[PDB]
RNA sequence: CUGUCCCAACGUUGGGCCCGGUGAACUGUACAUUCCAGUGCGGAGUCUGGAGACACCCAGGGGGAAGCGAAGACCCUAUGGA
RNA sequence: UAGGGAAACGUGAUUCAACCUGGGGCCCAUGAAAAGACGAGCAUGAUGUCCGUACCGAGAACCGACACAGGUGUCCAUGGCGGCGAAAGCCAAGGCCUGUCGGGAGCAACCAACGUUAGGGAAUUCGGCAAGUUAGUCCCGUACCUUCGGAAGAAGGGAUGCC
RNA sequence: GUCGGGUGAGAACCCCGACGGCCUAAUGGAUAAGGGUUCCUCAGCACUGCUGAUCAGCUGAGGGUUAGCCGGUCCUAAGUC
RNA sequence: CGUGGAAGUCUGUUAGAGUUGGUGUCCUACAAUACCCUCUCGUGAUCUAUGUGUAGGGGUGAAAGGCCCAUCGAGUCCGGCA
RNA sequence: UAUGCCAGCUGGUGGAUUGCUCGGCUCAGGCGCUGAUGAAGGACGUGCCAAGCUGCGAUAAGCUGUGGGGAGC
């Protein structure tokens, strides 16, 4: 069976959401949906997602930018992976 | 050093054409370290990149012109290009010339000076075209 | 032209065909990409 | 207007594409028909007797 | 230093809408020969560019009024307008 | 009406000529500085006889190589094709 | 007391694309369909997944073996003067100096485009081939013939700027 | 195109300014088809570029395409299976 | 006299379509059909994009034996085949 | 003696020749069915760095068990 959740994507543009829009970029398995991509992210890092934009990259995977709620802090969850 | 980068994001952020942006020849430099558009940003406040101003047709020998002709003057036939028909549409003269005495019976009508039989005789008359202008029409009236 | 997911998928896999047998092979094998295309030249796929 | 190279200007539509079946660039997308495998018009594989010398 | 009448009658030989290109190789060529420096060494101010450039590429001026330098070790001149 | 002609002239621009750089191809049995005659399968730079002829290079316009290009479409033939 | 603008942060007008809505005429041509919407309200809350999204779109991103002078659809048809004009010519906005090798010789002959040629004026040539002449607008005027529609802008004559 | 100037081992053609021009249904703007990463940045010049190159649609490695309301998706057309 | 606004009507390098002459340029091309000037049609039997249908002794053909992917008095490929 | 001709000399260019063989060609014996329990083929994936190939399949150059094997990988 696959997983959702293969890697972040951690690039320069990937902070620029991380810092300024409180927003964590994954590179997820292509069969998943903006709601599996979101229970997922939920329940492996313990925060609530709002909202999820999807894009299928030019690498055949798909880019996820999931967005967090104010109680939890994005440049504080990529500190522990 | 190959500033033709800063000369595409100058052009965006000031909002204006490519060809208009000016970087200072002494600060090319400062202008080569110019990385972001932030960076763009405050070297246009401190004066090194600027935008020049657009020129406008200059209407002045135009209106001059205009002036001339709305008096009558400089349309002789050595001035004419397009036929008769093409400087004054016939159409829209009778249109102009029709409605004009379609306006004046009317106003006569309902003043009481002409009569229910008299606006008739001079409606259809008018219709024929028996009348030039609203000038020979009343010519025409008085007597 | 609109290119569906699948299209994609290949598209996407025919760049890294692109890509150069990597500095180690050479120093592996002691002492060539012959998939080697170019965006003018060669023609792909569809 | 020539036969040759101008008619060439003209050519800007998509005919074969890649087989779902066996991978070609012969799926006619406007035939839904596989010029190579016959995917589309067979149930079975499109071999020829001819595709080799007749003793072979 | 000193100021020389420079004649560029000899850009109406080189056709007429590149007349303004030729002019500005006579004038390098007319400074270099009477200053006895090289080619290379006369440096020449926007201003004879301008000056020369002025009614379009080919109605050149037939006289240009210019004021010339001479110094430095290997010898160089700098030139400009009056 | 006019440079079509009588009848050719001057001018204009891009070439053309010299310098840097780039850098192909057609063609090549061999020899080959030719010319006037002759001879030969009757249309010879190459045979015979004479004449002429110091070598190399630049530009040229193309007389010659029955110049280069194409196993003549004409014509006949084939127990040929359509 | 959104936004944007360094600032002012207008008011009126004419001609009016788009868009709206009518009237008219033509056919031995009569000018799609279906899903959906309307018919038939409101509050709060929730849900709205999936696929495309970069760049070119051409005298270098396409097709023509090429960074090919060829070919290839659509929308901008209202930028200024001009003038009948979406015409010419000139100029903005905008783009470009990449229809991407240069240097030198008053720069010859010769060739490609091309200008002006006295007198004659088609004598040139198969043939006025080539080039040329006329030229827009207004007024006067317009023959034979004719299927009465036309011929016809016949022809011919005059006019033409600026203040 | 020209004179300056910049970077550079190296500059006619890479970049700044000035002066000078070219394009006006296109040589501007947005796109369809088709192309397929050619977009962006950095590092380069053995290759490609009608000369040169410090530039590049070249070479190498990163980055880049985020939609309930723009398309698709739905409908039916000639017609097809 | 006017109003009206008809048309396989008219002029037109409007967009667009076509291609008469130069027998010009080119003719190892920019190009395996191009360049330029000229010339024609331009509200209609009009021009065009995309989608779709007709297939080889068969289509299509306002008929030229025209066109059916640089291939047509019978397409192309492979086989028969040496 | 310049342009140049013939032969050689050193050095290139070129890759013939000789030597070699991970491939071929042919013969002979043995063997011989697979698939809806989704084959054969294909696509896309799969490695620390992985472009091609081989293998493999989200458990991805590999996981389990029995035997062989053995200090290497
Ligand atoms: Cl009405
Ligand atoms: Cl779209
Ligand atoms: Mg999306
Ligand atoms: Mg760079
Ligand atoms: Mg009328
Ligand atoms: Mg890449
Ligand atoms: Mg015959
Ligand atoms: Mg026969
Ligand atoms: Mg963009
Ligand atoms: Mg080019
Ligand atoms: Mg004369
Ligand atoms: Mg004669
Ligand atoms: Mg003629
Ligand atoms: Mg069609
Ligand atoms: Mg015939
Ligand atoms: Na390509
Ligand atoms: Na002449
Ligand atoms: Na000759
Ligand atoms: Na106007
Ligand atoms: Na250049
Ligand atoms: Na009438
Ligand atoms: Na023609
Ligand atoms: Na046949
Ligand atoms: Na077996
Ligand atoms: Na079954
Ligand atoms: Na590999
Ligand atoms: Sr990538
Ligand atoms: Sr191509
Ligand atoms: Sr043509
Ligand atoms: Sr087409
Ligand atoms: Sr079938
Ligand atoms: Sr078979
Ligand atoms: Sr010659
Ligand atoms: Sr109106
Ligand atoms: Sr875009
Ligand atoms: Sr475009
Ligand atoms: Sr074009
Ligand atoms: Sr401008
Ligand atoms: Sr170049
Ligand atoms: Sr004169
Ligand atoms: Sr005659
Ligand atoms: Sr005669
Ligand atoms: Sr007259
Ligand atoms: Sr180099
Ligand atoms: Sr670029
Ligand atoms: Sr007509
Ligand atoms: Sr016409
Ligand atoms: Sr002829
Ligand atoms: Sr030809
Ligand atoms: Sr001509
Ligand atoms: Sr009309
Ligand atoms: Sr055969």
């Amino acid at each position: 069976s696959w997983d959702v959740i293969k890697h972040p994507h951690v690039t320069e543009k990937a902070m620029n959401d991380m810092d300024f829009q409180n927003k964590l970029q994954f590179a997820v398995d292509d069969r998943a949906s903006k709601g599996e991509v979101a229970d997922a992210v939920e329940e492996q890092y313990d925060v609530t997602v709002e909202q999820v934009n999807t894009q299928n990259t030019m690498d055949g995977e798909k880019k996820a930018v999931v967005r967090l709620s104010e109680d939890d802090d994005a440049q504080e969850v990529a500190s522990r992976i | 050093t190959d500033l033709s980068a800063q000369k595409r994001l100058a052009a965006d952020v000031l909002d204006v054409g490519k060809n208009r942006v000016w970087f200072n020849p002494e600060r090319q430099g400062d202008i080569a370290d110019a990385i972001t558009r932030e960076d763009v940003r405050e070297l246009v406040d401190e004066g090194a990149i600027q935008a020049k101003d657009k020129k406008g047709n200059s209407r002045g020998r135009a209106r001059e012109r205009q002036k001339k002709r709305a008096y009558g003057h400089q349309k002789g036939a050595g001035s004419r290009k397009g036929k008769a028909g093409a400087r004054q549409n016939s159409k829209e003269d009778w249109e102009s010339r029709i409605r004009a005495q379609r306006t004046k019976l009317r106003e006569l009508r309902d003043e009481g000076t002409l009569s229910s039989s008299q606006y008739r005789d001079l409606y259809d008359k008018a219709g024929g075209g028996e009348f030039d202008s609203v000038a020979d029409l009343e010519r025409y009236i008085d007597a | 032209g609109k290119k569906s997911k699948a299209t994609k998928k290949r598209l996407a896999k025919l760049d890294n065909q692109n890509s150069r047998v990597p500095a180690w092979v050479m120093l592996k094998t002691d002492r060539r990409n012959h998939k080697r295309r170019h965006w003018r030249r060669n023609d792909t796929d569809e | 207007t020539g036969a040759g190279t101008p008619s060439q200007g003209k050519k800007n539509t998509t005919t074969h594409t890649k087989c779902r079946r066996c991978g070609e660039k012969s799926y006619h997308t406007k035939k839904k028909v596989c010029s190579s495998c016959g995917f589309g018009k067979s149930a079975k594989r499109r071999d020829y007797e001819w595709q080799s010398k007749a003793g072979e | 230093e000193r100021v020389v009448t420079i004649p560029l009658r000899d850009a109406r030989a080189e056709p007429n809408h590149k007349r303004a290109d030729k002019a500005m190789i006579l004038i390098r060529e007319h400074l270099a020969k009477h200053f006895s420096v090289d080619e290379d060494a006369v440096r020449l101010d926007p201003s004879i560019n301008e000056a020369a450039w002025a009614r379009g590429r080919a109605n050149t001026p037939s006289k240009i009024r210019v004021r010339a330098a001479r110094f430095e070790e290997e010898g160089e001149a700098i030139v400009e307008a009056e």
